[PDB]
């Protein structure tokens, strides 16, 4: 639909501008001239501004000869100082070309956006190769991941090839027929889940840039990826269920909950996810419900929050000490959000916190300790590496009740 | 440091349902009579009455694994109260961390059965490992067993001393 | 439904 | 003084390199630390090897940090009076 | 320096915060002197518009986004010199009836009730808590003066004193309300590292504190 | 003063009295208590009883050693080092809290300020150890356990986005069939601490232990106070419980040498524990300074000896210098058992020649040590309390064959076999 | 035989829901169910499924039958 609704008319400004500016008959603009503008070793951005700003006035039928010069020079557009207007205009022209030649254009753009370490790095990517493995379109130059106008293009190609692989697999299944439907459906679901997981890993603030979260390229890339994931979750909520059963890093959880409006359906399978045998699934379910209760304060959200509190209270008495540490260190900050969303949960959360703290003080008393937190029972409010896990868990309990009291007082 | 007066104060706190204070002063008396539980507590100070009241205090604080450990301090091990307390699922006393202090094979057998029944496979493995110790073998020649019981008594009572004061 | 907010107005036929 | 005289005869100064001098001065510092009586701290600190070995800036730091271990305190006990 | 036009500057900053690429499908931190220069830039815009408050109110979201004693002397003497439980109990009760009559007399007994607050035995200690909290029901300024003795009662070695401080914990948390974070944190840590369950008292205090927090 | 102290400490334990003022109050109170303790006409005329009134608040001052602010902690330590204990006694809760806070302060100041900064904590722990035998046992046990913890062991030389790049790395199936574990392991956890600071941290800890273990109270200008066998026995039992807690062979007499293969796992655990923590050897040397106390480390000595014997079984080297730790551990083990007088002086001198021997001779010599300790046994009733000097004395002559009758034959045969290298060492193994 | 099969649950207490356990006879149908694929090897298993479906576990025989000389 995104490749079709762009053809819908708005106000007649484009036909007017075409009629008033394309009649200048300055026919110097050509794929050869634009290629010479790109291929200048002392590259000038002004000339390519002039050419592609003229190109925006062209119709989609007459923008066909510029497809090769527009695609094959996209590697130069990532070269650390290309102006944002060049990238936006190239994205606009690619979106225009997507309406008349998308099957060729996706192949040319995938071949253009390779890392190109080798001489070709498999420039022979055909349409069949991309329909077989749609995740090829995520093996780009890796500088595109902070280039939002090229994230728009690569997300368009990713969504297109993910849609095309379903038809390709159905065609191959019917051709080789001369069960396998279940295996095809499992392959498709795992393929979409893998695409979502790779997209979420693109959203992560990688450690090269870690050492202003709103006015960065990462924010725009996160918004584009969140829009694509919203569309894909609407198209198939089972993909969202499969992805959240697989799980992603919890740093992405506030971003996914805030940026994807179709994340409220995760409350349907969070009761199912919290019953999973693996501890990581329960940790991720509690951490996901933590942000979902802040985003959506539903009565059913309160019911699932009560369920999660009961699950944590039961896992306090089921898990061993190492498992108690590994489970309660990530899930303790979720109780602050549970108390923020649901003030009726204060009694249950505080009784649970008393139980966890009194359990965790006992095995502190069991072994000799390097810092002995039992003596430090009279400590003031502290300011917001090789320590013992039990003492770390005790300090986590104290920190979580500090945040709960600070939140409820305010 | 008068152990009889500490016992009197602990009994007074136990009469007024102050179970944490009662454990505090019972452990203070036991630390007086020994040298902070380096020697065995003399049986005329931790009599059966005093150990039973410590068991009751640990039960009413929902420290049920501590009840199971304190049940085997008696002259005859109270398996009924230990088995009743170990069945409880609202515990406040680091349940599997205290299995090192259990030297009796019957209590650990019950713990393994209970964790197998409830599907607590990790605590079941911990209990099986606790049974699978050569020093806790019931056929050990009656002095290895006594020293294992004494060292677990010392370690457990020092842990309770750290927890309650 | 994933296409509608939980706080969105309900549709009554 | 027997310890200090053994310390003097067993170092072989101006030929002992940096390794022996640093180890030996650290030993003199750490035996000054364990002395409960401060007159013994001046007894070690007045020795020629102690002054020669360490520095001219950390000897004063060590003697003041040992003097502050048991400081002498003087306080007025007569109540105030504006007569 | 007034080099830049404040209207264009604030409009540019407001548009830079609200770029539609940033908010598609759905908060900028600034430094100290940066925020300062912002606030006198907004002030300079206010004066160059004054040559009313509507434009100041319009610029507010950007700065929000970027950022008698004579008759009580024998009672004082009896309460101060009370050695037995009988003397202290009778003088505390005698204060209690005329506190029920005249509640304002309790300000003279403030620090002496603070001394009796951590009493060893139960009845005069409970009466000291009762008379104290009655004194603090009138003036909220007295509430901060009872903080060290209340946190001493929470962290006392005597267990009865801790229990009777935990029983009066929600009333004191309601009465103080600027030292309630430290108070409920101390109550939790007493419950956590002790063997007490103050979760009911802490939960009630947190609920009511939230109820006057949302007002 | 009691009301002033109670009001001040109530404000300290609340959020009032921000920690500069807390440190000022604590160090001013330390100044007052010290000024009264150096009593002249001043403290006598004032009659303040600063120390007595401060003694009533030790349960309040003890948590201040655990304060996160360093100045508050050191001011509390300086106050508690000189503040008198209550005249009646210390409560077991009070005493245990004071000892726990004192050992925590000792290790924290040893980590932060080094040996110069531990004076107040050492004075407090020394005073707490002299209150009662229970206080001494608590101080020694908590000091040794804290020194052997996973923390505070480096002071004494003790040992210690997948799918994105996965897709970027990859009829185009992957070559491998899977992954073994979780990929490669991280490249170890190697670290280095300075040997000098390890030596002097160990010296601080052992000097504190010697102060706690010595009997308080000219006995000649060259004499030394006798280390108490009961205090070193406490150190011995906490060593045994820390290193080999199971103690299935806790009986003091030694088993046959064929029992060494029965407890290979326990004995190797003891040997690895001794290798990881060099402080264990220093603690055995401290225990061995009191004669009857090393008898209670018999399980540790036997386990380390069996681990060393098993190592010299499998040593294929022609000499002993290719196993440096095992060589110096064998030498130190024989030196400790000779120092604790579990071995006669002739048999206790074989560690000097261990560097000049192939592994099977030193294995045979340690087996002869095992044979002697089988025949004689490290038992405390073998030690006779010589009341003239106050030290327990082991007389090997009265035992019968206590000078190594058959056990010196293997040593003399080893000397005879290697006489081209061990000739000059023959004076150490004479009969007199 | 074949008439007694035991399945366990955690039985989450209120203060009828249960938490599933790692069953011994789990039988992960990873090629037929996408939920059985862990995230740690999602891409490798994905390309293995792609190779299996297109024209381009086993060897876990229970020990006693892996050395079947006569069979």
């Amino acid at each position: 639909v995104d490749d079709w609704i762009c053809e819908e008319e708005i106000t007649g400004t484009d036909a007017l501008l075409r009629r008033m500016l394309l009649t200048n008959n300055a026919k110097n603009h050509s794929p050869k001239q634009l290629q010479e503008a790109f291929s200048a070793v002392p590259v000038n951005n002004t000339q390519v501004m002039q050419i592609i700003e003229h190109l925006t006035l062209l119709s989609a039928s007459e923008l066909i000869p510029y497809a090769e010069v527009l695609t094959s020079n996209m590697s130069q557009l990532l070269n650390s100082g290309v102006p944002r207007r060049i990238l936006q205009t190239v994205n606009k022209l690619w979106m225009v070309l997507n309406t008349v030649m998308p099957r060729r254009l996706w192949v040319m753009t995938v071949n253009a956006l390779q890392p190109s370490i080798k001489f070709v790095r498999q420039q022979k990517y055909t349409q069949n190769d991309l329909m077989i493995d749609p995740l090829i379109v995520l093996r780009c130059d890796q500088r595109v991941h902070r280039c939002p106008p090229l994230m728009d293009i690569t997300l368009h190609m990713l969504n297109g090839y993910l849609l095309a692989s379903k038809a390709y697999l159905s065609a191959h299944l019917k051709e080789t027929e001369q069960t396998r439907e279940e295996l095809k459906n499992a392959l498709l679901a795992a393929q979409d889940s893998a695409a979502v997981q790779i997209l979420l890993e693109i959203c992560l603030p990688t450690e090269e840039e870690k050492a202003d979260n709103l006015l960065c390229n990462l924010r725009e890339v996160q918004c584009l990826i969140c829009c694509l994931l919203h569309q894909m979750y609407i198209a198939d909520p089972n993909i969202a269920k499969l992805v959240h059963f697989q799980g992603y890093p919890c740093e992405l959880l506030p971003l996914t909950v805030a940026g994807i409006p179709s994340m409220h359906i995760c409350l349907d399978f969070i009761p199912e996810l919290i019953a999973q045998p693996e501890l990581e699934k329960q940790i991720f379910a509690i951490q996901l419900l933590s942000h979902l209760c802040i985003q959506y304060a539903l009565p059913k959200s309160l019911s699932v929050a009560r369920l999660a509190v009961n699950v944590m209270g039961t896992l306090l008495t089921v898990l061993t000490q190492a498992k108690r540490y590994a489970f309660f260190m990530p899930t303790l900050p979720s109780l602050v959000s549970f108390c923020r969303a649901f003030p009726p949960l204060y009694e249950d959360i505080m009784s649970l916190l008393i139980q966890i703290g009194q359990v965790c003080a006992s095995d502190v008393a069991t072994q000799t300790r390097d810092i002995d937190p039992i003596i430090t029972r009279l400590q003031q409010i502290k300011e917001k590496g090789s320590m013992d896990p039990d003492v770390q868990l005790c300090h986590c309990i104290e920190r979580t009740v500090i945040e709960i009291i600070n939140m409820s007082v305010s | 440091n008068n152990h009889s007066w500490l016992i009197i104060q602990a009994d007074i706190y136990f009469a007024t349902n102050q179970y944490s204070a009662a454990l505090h002063y019972y452990l203070q008396a036991g630390a007086v009579c020994s040298d902070f539980f380096n020697k065995a507590v003399p049986p005329d100070v931790y009599t059966d009455q005093v150990i039973k009241r410590m068991i009751k205090c640990c039960s009413l604080l929902n420290c049920h694994t501590q009840v199971a450990i304190l049940c085997q301090f008696l002259r005859e091990i109270d398996y009924k109260t230990a088995f009743k307390s170990l069945q409880e699922q609202n515990s406040h006393d680091a349940m599997d961390s205290y299995y090192d202090y259990i030297w009796d094979v019957t209590i650990l057998e019950y713990l393994t059965y209970l964790h197998h029944k409830r599907g607590e496979t990790d605590k079941r493995q911990i209990a099986i490992k606790a049974i699978g110790q050569t020093e806790l073998n019931a056929s050990n020649p009656e002095e290895v067993l006594q020293l294992a019981a004494q060292r677990r008594k010392k370690k457990f009572l020092q842990a309770m001393a750290k927890l309650y004061f | 439904s994933p296409s509608y907010s939980p706080t969105s107005p309900s549709y009554s036929p | 003084d027997f310890l200090l005289e053994v310390c003097s005869r067993s170092v072989n100064l101006e030929k002992a390199s940096e390794s022996l001098k640093g180890n030996m001065a650290a030993f003199l510092k750490n035996v000054c630390l364990g002395l409960e009586d401060l007159q013994y701290v001046f007894m070690i600190s007045s020795h020629e090897l102690f002054i020669t070995l360490l520095k001219d800036e950390e000897r004063k730091l060590l003697v003041d940090q040992m003097r502050k271990r048991s400081p002498r305190v003087n306080l007025c006990i007569k109540p105030v009076t504006s007569f | 320096e007034q080099r830049f036009d404040p209207s264009a500057s604030l409009d540019f900053l407001w548009a830079c915060i609200h770029v539609p690429r940033i908010w598609q499908g759905r908060v900028l931190r600034v430094q100290g002197p940066e925020l300062i220069s912002l606030v006198e830039l907004i002030l300079a815009e206010a004066e160059t518009r004054s040559q009313a408050c509507s434009l100041i109110q319009a610029r507010l979201p950007l700065l929000l986004s970027c950022c008698t004693a004579a008759e009580m002397a024998p009672y004082m003497k009896r309460l101060s010199r009370g050695q037995t439980v009988e003397d202290l109990l009778e003088v505390l009760s005698d204060i209690d009836e005329m506190s029920r009559r005249r509640p304002e007399i309790l300000s003279f007994f403030s620090t002496n009730l603070q001394r009796l607050m951590s009493s060893a035995e139960e009845c005069c200690r409970n009466l000291a808590f009762s008379l104290a909290l009655r004194s603090m029901q009138n003036s909220p300024s007295i509430a901060a003066a009872f903080l060290p003795t209340f946190m001493y009662c929470l962290g006392s070695q005597d267990f009865e004193v801790v229990q009777t401080a935990l029983r009066n914990l929600p009333e004191y948390a309601l009465l103080c309300q600027e030292h309630a974070a430290v108070l409920l944190h101390r109550a939790f840590l007493v419950g956590m590292y002790g063997q007490m369950d103050p979760s009911a008292q802490i939960s009630e205090a947190l609920r009511i504190l939230h109820m006057e927090a949302v007002m | 003063l009691p009301l002033a102290f109670r009001s001040c400490l109530a404000r300290v334990h609340a959020g009032t009295l921000q920690p500069p003022f807390t440190a000022r109050f604590l160090r001013n109170l330390a100044l007052l208590v010290g000024w009264e303790q150096q009593g002249g006409e001043g403290p006598a005329a004032l009659g303040a009883h600063f120390g007595e009134s401060a003694s009533a608040h030790l349960s309040d001052l003890a948590p201040l050693l655990l304060h996160p602010e360093e100045e508050v902690a050191e001011a509390a330590a300086s106050l508690l080092a000189i503040c008198p204990f209550p005249s009646e006694a210390l409560s077991p809760s009070q005493l245990l809290g004071l000892v726990r806070a004192g050992v925590h302060r000792f290790f924290a100041s040893l980590r932060l300020h080094g040996p110069p900064g531990v004076a107040s904590a050492c004075q407090l722990l020394t005073r707490l150890s002299q209150t009662s035998p229970a206080g001494l046992k608590a101080v020694l046990q908590l000091l040794v356990e804290g020194a052997l913890h996973r923390g505070n062991t480096e002071l004494f030389g003790g040992q210690v986005a997948s799918l994105l790049d996965t897709n970027r790395r990859h009829i185009w199936s992957v070559f491998h069939a899977g992954v073994i574990g979780r990929g490669l392991k991280p490249p170890k956890f190697v670290q280095s601490r300075n040997q000098q600071e390890v030596i002097y941290n160990t010296q601080s800890l052992l000097s504190l232990l010697v102060h706690c273990c010595s009997a308080p109270g000219c006995g000649e200008c060259w004499g030394a106070p006798i280390l108490s066998p009961e205090a070193a026995k406490a150190v011995a039992v906490t060593l045994v419980e820390s290193v080999c807690p199971d103690a299935a062979g806790a009986e003091l007499a030694w088993p046959p040498e064929e029992h060494a293969r029965a407890t290979v796992e326990r004995d190797l655990r003891i040997g690895r524990r001794f290798r990881e923590q060099p402080l264990l050897f220093e603690l055995l040397k401290l225990v061995a300074a009191a004669p009857p106390a090393l008898c209670y480390c018999s399980v540790l000595l036997r386990g380390l000896l069996a681990a060393l014997l098993g190592h010299w079984e499998a040593s294929r080297h022609p000499d002993t210098t290719h196993s440096p730790w095992h060589l110096e551990a064998s030498c130190t083990l024989v030196a400790v058992m000779a120092e604790g007088s579990l071995l006669p002086p002739a048999l206790g001198n074989m560690h000097e020649v261990f560097s000049q021997l192939a592994p099977f001779e030193v294995r045979l010599l340690l087996l002869s040590v095992w044979g002697f300790l089988r025949e004689h046994g490290p038992l405390p009733q073998k030690f006779i309390f010589q009341s003239e000097r106050g030290r327990f004395i082991r007389d090997f002559s009265r035992e019968g064959g206590g000078e190594g009758g058959p056990h010196l034959a293997v040593l003399h045969s080893v000397l005879h076999r290697n006489i081209d290298r061990l000739g000059l060492f023959s004076g150490r193994f004479q009969a007199p | 035989g074949k008439k007694v099969v035991q399945e366990t649950g955690i039985k989450v207490r209120s203060r009828g829901f249960q938490v599933a356990l790692l069953n011994k006879d789990l039988k992960p149908q990873t090629f037929r169910n996408a939920y059985d694929i862990p995230r740690r090897n999602l891409l490798d298993h994905l390309t293995r499924m792609r190779s299996n479906l297109l024209k381009s576990q086993v060897h876990s025989v229970p020990i006693a039958q892996m050395g079947n000389y006569q069979e």
